[PDB]
């Protein structure tokens, strides 16, 4: 019964030539791009019965595509409906795709990918399942298999052929453990694309010429693969050969040293399913891959990681969180208020993206060392990982540092980042506001001091708005804009058209305390200096960060966050509730670090904090921190510190979400995984809750089961909120 | 019924590079070992010996094919003599003393002869493969980090120096040399030769008797590199988070050393030494397996020796002499920390640091050492441990009769 | 004191050219039959097990560095719980199971996990090397003739015909058949799935229930190629000087099958059991080693049978069921001769030239066979054998209780 189909509509247009050349010209009429669904199934499965009905008039097949790009995506409703009981309908899905490709790899006839743009998941596996791709050299157009950011892995043939093409190790670190995309030039060099030609019309007229020279000068070979000649030798060896036997097994250990020991199951599996696969022939390899596949598809993980890298990433691109009737208005000119690390990067992207921005800081010196922030940035881009060119001058033409305030004449756009002082900026904001243009935008790169207040100082408060970066702006791709009370629609409008074209995701949070990523990190250093407090060991507060997903240890991120700017934070909540009548319990963790200052330890700035700084690079941790707070009295399971900093973060999120400093779970998602650092695997903060795993049971209704569980063991910080039905 | 120690004999270590048993094939060791038991009781109707059993950790190539049972047709033994080889990693050796005693215990069993080979020089250490190591979601699911990695995080836990450790190496290659000069090991240690009878090796070759405590300092930690590239630091530290750093304490002089070897026990019951007119050398009380935490892997010693010693019925006050194969110098400083065992009954006559460390024959070899020592010293009992890969635990405890 | 079988069961046995157990792993079919035995007595407190003996021919890759301790730390069972790979080449399967009575028996272990794995598909045979057949001092010395010339040798010597031996192999897969027809596997046969649940082998599909007498006869002799090359011939009638020529009668259709497979056993003692509320199934009585000759390798059965009824005190007519692993018909013939044992006694369920021989796992799954025909028939006891490389025997007699 297994064949190559399991009412649609088709996808591929037939056209065989008098030379007996078939051309299978993708091209689905639902959507503007080539995906992989049940059309493309029942299509390619009628293309395939096609050419081994037809293969003696054929001589040659190219495969080619009528789209601005080749092939890329697949329908991701459906991975992610998909529960444990369609293990079986997910396996029988994915063995039929293959059993397609794998037909058109042994039709004995040369095969020709025509790549003429995007070609990724399962459109790379398409072309892979050829014997020859030619990718016209354009840039936009991508190559690679980004299933593990889905948590999923290549199902379709791409662990197993890529494997065959490169080996375990190469095959794994660059192509799949990763999800790594190549520009064309650069997958002719590793070897993905064979040859290029510059334009995409002489892209199909150059398969066919391939396919008659290939058939007049290699008639025998023509139409095999590598591994399905006799005597094939995988790149590498296979694992029982002694040169790759012999490090095999540093390669599980090398990946929980990237993943830090994270329960990311996609990186694991495609590691199992690559070596495996290379132990045994190529079809049984196939089967293998699909049932590792079928594997996270039903598991819980890569429904978080779609929801979130799919579902919440493509509504934001959307514009849910803009304000929908208004238009495009342009920037002529950005302005940056302060050459220092963040606003250095600011006047980067900003010039990165074409913009024309005039970097000011107070004495020129301090501008010029901005601009060499951009510049640093890109010896690391010209020469050196050839990813820039000659146009990158252009990008350092658009910096135009300076020390004089008139120079900001026809300035659209104002961004500032300096300290966090609202009488500072307060004053330079009113030295701008008459010199920029009327309609200009006010903004601010600030992660505490309340836009309301902060609006003040100039008069078009209406044009004043929160754009708050992250460092470093040249590598973290969110920015949370942030709503005064008198911000107009049309002025986060521009913003957000702005924080689209520098290459970054917006989010729009309403003025609060801490506003939303800021609020939600202080949860997750006070959880984390709380439990140093109770006796925890230090070496296990950072080992339950890491292990969690964070990128960096909770201790490690209270010395670049300055332990005395926290301390700032804790002395302007209390003055700012005390105001309001009510009355301020203090967090535990503010006894920590009032005792971390009164000991003159307060991060890298000083130099040091919890961990030594010597030479400008982070030592191991203090050694006095044992005796200084009984570290090692309380040995609480590391699962417990593991999940009080992800509860903590996960139910601060939702008080977001009550309070409406968020307007969508998109954003809570997006926000913390781009600004937060909260871990991949978790699909988000407000994903967290839904998608919750653990020994109580899934969902919401653990998830509470377990807060309770934390709270009655660690404080009532813990228990949920009403927004949750209990 | 009950399960004595006949004959207890083995070769001499030959080293890694360069070695002198390098020439010889595992087999050729066995053989030579069963010829040296015939010269001692010619009389012996090896009719009566119902198996073979010899442990083996790389069973392939040379060492394939149940060499046991090899070395029961080559040596021209009764074909009703059995022969079958096990792999407990290194407790091989005595899993098979174990085994055989379990068996003669059992009554189904007359004469049995136990032991262990390995030439680590022919056969190289993981030439067998295995899942822990090469396949992956086994490897990545037991957080598999090799000895040595524990054997440094031992030493990190418990405080160990570099200089503690290789404070204890140097005391393992004195008495090591104490030993082979007083003559110890004159009547159990049979040397090696060819088919002309020419000798090939007669003594323990690893044994580097004029070592310093200043030149063991010198020496770099050998496992340095295979942490850093092999990321085996952060995997052992995901599983012990409360460390913080791993303390690369050991070296070449402070590890056991790689070398060739092969040891042979004959474990029968008291009515077949009766009937043989052989003497029982020793009696083996009580076997146990345990075992620990696969990742430190290097502690199943310490609840292997408490449960053979609480089958026993004894303390640790009974045993008059503790061997524990010295894989690591940590392992024994943490054995002893562990159970609070004076030195002077710890690994008596020096251990692997000095002489070697011949994975499938250690545990036979250093069983044969301890029914020398407690006839010797004319002591009463001894316990024989091992610390195996994997986390497991194999202890034995054996009296003088 | 007494051993006793508490579970025995087994994997369907996938067979070698496209086999479906080819995509899996052979740690992943003894984890597999540990989740198995796992769902029957969630309440197990697993720390009681002391060890787990998994007998392994071809330890090499796939199945090398101690299997058994992969799968006892693969299938989250407690650390002290050992793991210990053996080889008595195809009766590693019985002698894992006859040391785990013998531990159980000595006293010094409570519950012991026997059993046996091999994956033939992924390690071919042979892939461990040896010594009796590269080396050619011993091969020549031993004259090393393969299982296959001994089988030959046989019939010749005993007078089984072709058409004698081709009746055998159709007795085996009809009674095979009607073994699989009648349910009989149901309880023990454990069918193998992916991590996925969905099903991956549920039968054991080297059978061809549809064999005639006459499609048999149409078989050629599979090793007339091996001995004319080879030489071997003319090795084994030197020994056998009074034979003249060796009449090959073996092919595909009567000889055991390649097949991957693996089983698994619950051996404890009657006090184990009691704590545990397991109910005993059957007691092992009595086990056995003997061998003969080497060339002929495959008579071991003979005398390792009767010096097991000798132990036990029994004698053939005490023993209800007889079951002999058929790796070659003349080998079940000449046992059948040789004690004079009816038809109706011997292999009632078929056997290897049916559903396949996994080397290292036979010997538990013919066993597994027999516990329960003794409790289906309601019978008193049973006597399982398996022919030996190199010549051994390995005899067991199991009795219900
Ligand atoms: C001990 C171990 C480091 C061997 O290292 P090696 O480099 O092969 O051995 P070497 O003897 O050459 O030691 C390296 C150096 O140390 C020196 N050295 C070793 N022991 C010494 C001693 N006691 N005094 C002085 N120098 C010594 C050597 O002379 C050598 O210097 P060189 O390279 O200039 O000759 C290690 O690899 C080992 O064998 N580990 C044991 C493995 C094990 O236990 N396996 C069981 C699990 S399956
Ligand atoms: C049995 C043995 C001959 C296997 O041979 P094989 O060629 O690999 O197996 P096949 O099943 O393909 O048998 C060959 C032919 O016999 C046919 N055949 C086998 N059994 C048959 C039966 N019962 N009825 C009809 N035809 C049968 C097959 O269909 C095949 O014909 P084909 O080649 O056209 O398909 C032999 O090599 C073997 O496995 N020996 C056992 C080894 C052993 O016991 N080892 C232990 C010591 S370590």
């Amino acid at each position: 019964g297994s064949s190559h189909h399991h009412m649609p509509d088709n996808t591929i247009q037939w056209d065989k030539d008098a030379d007996g050349i078939v051309t299978l010209t993708m091209d689905d009429p639902s959507g503007s791009t080539n995906v992989m669904n049940e059309a493309y199934i029942e299509s390619m499965g009628k293309a395939v019965d096609r050419l081994v009905a037809e293969k003696d008039s054929i001589t040659g097949v190219v495969v080619a595509s009528a789209k601005k790009t080749f092939f890329a995506g697949g329908d991701v409703k459906t991975m992610i409906q998909a529960r444990p009981e369609d293990a079986g309908d997910v396996f029988n899905t994915v063995e039929t795709i293959k059993r397609q490709l794998r037909t058109l790899e042994t039709l004995g006839k040369p095969v020709v990918a025509a790549i003429n743009g995007a070609a990724l998941g399962g459109g790379l596996e398409i072309a892979l399942a050829c014997h020859h791709r030619i990718a016209a050299d354009v840039k936009g157009s991508q190559l690679g298999l980004p299933a593990v950011t889905l948590g999923l892995l290549p199902g379709g043939g791409g662990v197993t052929r890529t494997v065959r093409m490169f080996g375990i190790q190469n095959a794994f670190v660059s192509v799949l453990a990763q999800g790594t995309r190549f520009k064309p030039a650069k997958a002719k060099e590793i070897g993905l694309v064979d040859e290029l030609v510059a334009t995409v019309e002489e892209l199909v007229p150059a398969a066919k010429a391939w396919i008659k020279e290939e058939l007049k000068a290699n008639p025998d070979g023509a139409g095999v693969q590598p591994w399905d000649k006799k005597g094939y030798k995988m790149p590498g060896g296979t694992p029982s050969s002694p040169g790759l036997a012999a490090i095999l097994p540093s390669f599980p250990s090398n990946l929980r040293k990237q993943l830090k020991g994270a329960p990311m199951p996609a990186p694991r599996a495609i590691l199992a399913a690559a070596v495996e696969g290379a132990q045994v022939d190529f079809d049984t390899a196939s089967r293998i891959e699909s049932r590792y596949f079928a594997s996270l598809v039903t598991g819980q993980v890569a429904k978080n990681m779609m929801q979130a890298f799919f579902f919440d990433l493509q509504a934001i691109n959307a514009g849910g969180s803009r304000p929908e009737g208004i238009g495009k208005t342009p920037i002529k000119r950005i302005g940056v208020l302060g050459a220092g690390m963040m606003g250095a990067g600011i006047a980067y992207v900003s010039a990165k993206a074409g913009y024309e921005v005039v970097l000011k800081d107070v004495s020129l010196e301090a501008a010029a060392k901005g601009k060499g922030y951009s510049e640093k940035l890109e010896a690391k881009a010209l020469e050196r990982g050839r990813t820039t060119q000659e146009r990158s001058d252009a990008l350092l033409a658009r910096i135009t540092p300076t020390a004089d305030a008139a120079d900001f004449k026809g300035v659209d756009f104002v961004i500032e980042a300096v300290f966090e002082n609202q009488e500072l900026k307060h004053k330079v904001f009113g030295e701008i506001e008459d010199i920029v243009e009327p309609n200009a935008i006010l903004g601010s790169n600030t992660s505490t001091l309340p836009i309301t207040g902060l609006a003040t100082g100039v008069k078009r408060q209406e044009d004043f708005i929160g754009i708050h970066f992250f460092s470093p702006v040249d590598k973290m791709p969110l920015v949370e804009i942030i709503k005064g009370e008198k911000t107009s629609d049309e002025a986060l409008a521009r913003v957000f058209d702005y924080t689209l074209a520098i290459g970054k995701t917006p989010i729009v949070v309403n003025d609060s305390r801490g506003f939303f990523t800021s609020r939600v990190i202080g949860t997750f250093v006070n959880e984390a200096l709380a439990m140093l407090g109770e006796g925890v060991e230090p070496a296990s507060i950072e080992q339950a960060g890491s292990q969690a997903g964070y990128p960096a240890p909770p201790l490690q991120l209270s010395d670049e966050l300055n332990l005395e700017l926290m301390h700032k934070i804790a002395v302007a909540t209390r003055k700012g509730v005390e105001d309001a009548g009510g009355t301020y319990q203090p967090h535990p963790a503010e006894a920590v670090v009032e005792k971390m200052i009164e000991l003159g330890r307060s991060g890298r700035l000083k130099g040091a904090g919890f961990y030594e700084y010597a030479d400008g690079k982070r030592s191991g941790l203090w050694p006095g921190l044992r005796e200084t707070f009984k570290s090692g009295s309380s040995q609480p399971p590391l699962q417990d510190m593991i999940d009080r900093m992800l509860f903590a973060e996960a139910l601060e999120t939702q008080k977001c979400l009550d309070e409406g400093v968020l307007t969508s779970t998109a954003d809570a998602n997006i926000g913390s995984i781009m600004g937060i650092g909260f871990p991949p695997w978790t699909g988000g903060s407000a994903q967290f809750i839904v998608g919750y795993s653990g020994p109580a049971g899934t969902g919401k209704a653990a998830f509470v089961a377990r807060a309770r569980e934390l709270a009655a063991a660690y404080g009532d910080r813990f228990l949920p909120p009403e927004s949750l039905l209990s | 019924e009950e399960a004595f120690i006949y004959e207890a004999i083995r070769t001499p270590r030959g080293k890694q590079k360069n070695g002198s048993l390098h020439e010889v094939k595992p087999l050729s060791l066995v053989v030579g070992l069963i010829d040296e038991l015939r010269k001692r009781h010619p009389d012996l109707d090896e009719n009566l010996i119902s198996d073979v059993i010899l442990g083996c950790v790389s069973p392939v190539g040379d060492q394939g094919g149940d060499i046991a049972r090899a070395a029961v047709l080559a040596s021209g033994m009764p074909v009703t003599s059995g022969g079958v080889q096990l792999n407990r990693f290194c407790a091989s050796g005595l899993e098979a003393v174990n085994t055989a005693a379990q068996k003669v215990r059992s009554g189904w069993d007359d004469l049995v002869l136990a032991g262990g080979v390995e030439s680590m020089s022919r056969v190289p250490m993981g030439s067998d493969g295995g899942a822990m190591g090469l396949d992956p979601a086994t490897n990545y699911d037991v957080m598999f980090v090799p000895q040595s990695i524990g054997a440094d995080l031992i030493a990190t836990i418990e405080g160990f120096s570099r200089e503690d450790v290789d404070a204890y190496a140097l005391r393992s290659q004195q008495k090591a040399a104490e030993a082979w000069s007083g003559g110890y090991f004159a009547k159990s240690v049979v040397p090696v030769r060819d088919q002309n009878g020419l000798l090939i090796l007669d003594h323990d070759e690893h044994m580097r008797p004029d070592t310093t405590k200043e030149g063991l300092a010198k020496l770099k930690p050998a496992f340095e590199g295979l942490a850093a590239l092999g990321g085996f630091d952060d995997v052992a530290l995901q599983k012990y988070h409360w460390v913080e750093k791993i303390n690369h304490v050991h070296t070449g002089g402070n590890s056991s050393g790689i070398v060739d070897g092969a040891a042979l026990v004959m474990i029968g019951s008291a009515a077949a030494g009766k009937l043989q007119g052989l003497t029982p050398r020793a009696r083996i009380v009580a076997t146990a397996t345990s075992g620990a935490d696969p990742v430190i892997m290097l502690t199943g010693p310490t609840p292997a020796t408490r449960k053979v010693l609480d089958r026993a019925g004894l303390t640790v006050d009974d045993i008059d002499l503790f061997e524990l194969n010295e894989a690591f110098a940590s392992v024994v400083l943490k054995f002893q920390k562990d159970l609070n065992i004076p030195d002077e009954k710890l690994n008596v006559n020096g251990g692997a640091i000095a002489m070697g460390h011949p994975l499938g024959a250690t545990g036979a070899m250093i069983l044969g050492t301890m029914v020398d020592e407690l006839e010797r010293r004319n002591a009463r009992r001894a316990l024989i441990t091992l610390c195996i890969g994997g986390g497991m635990g194999v202890a034995t405890i054996i009296e003088r009769v």
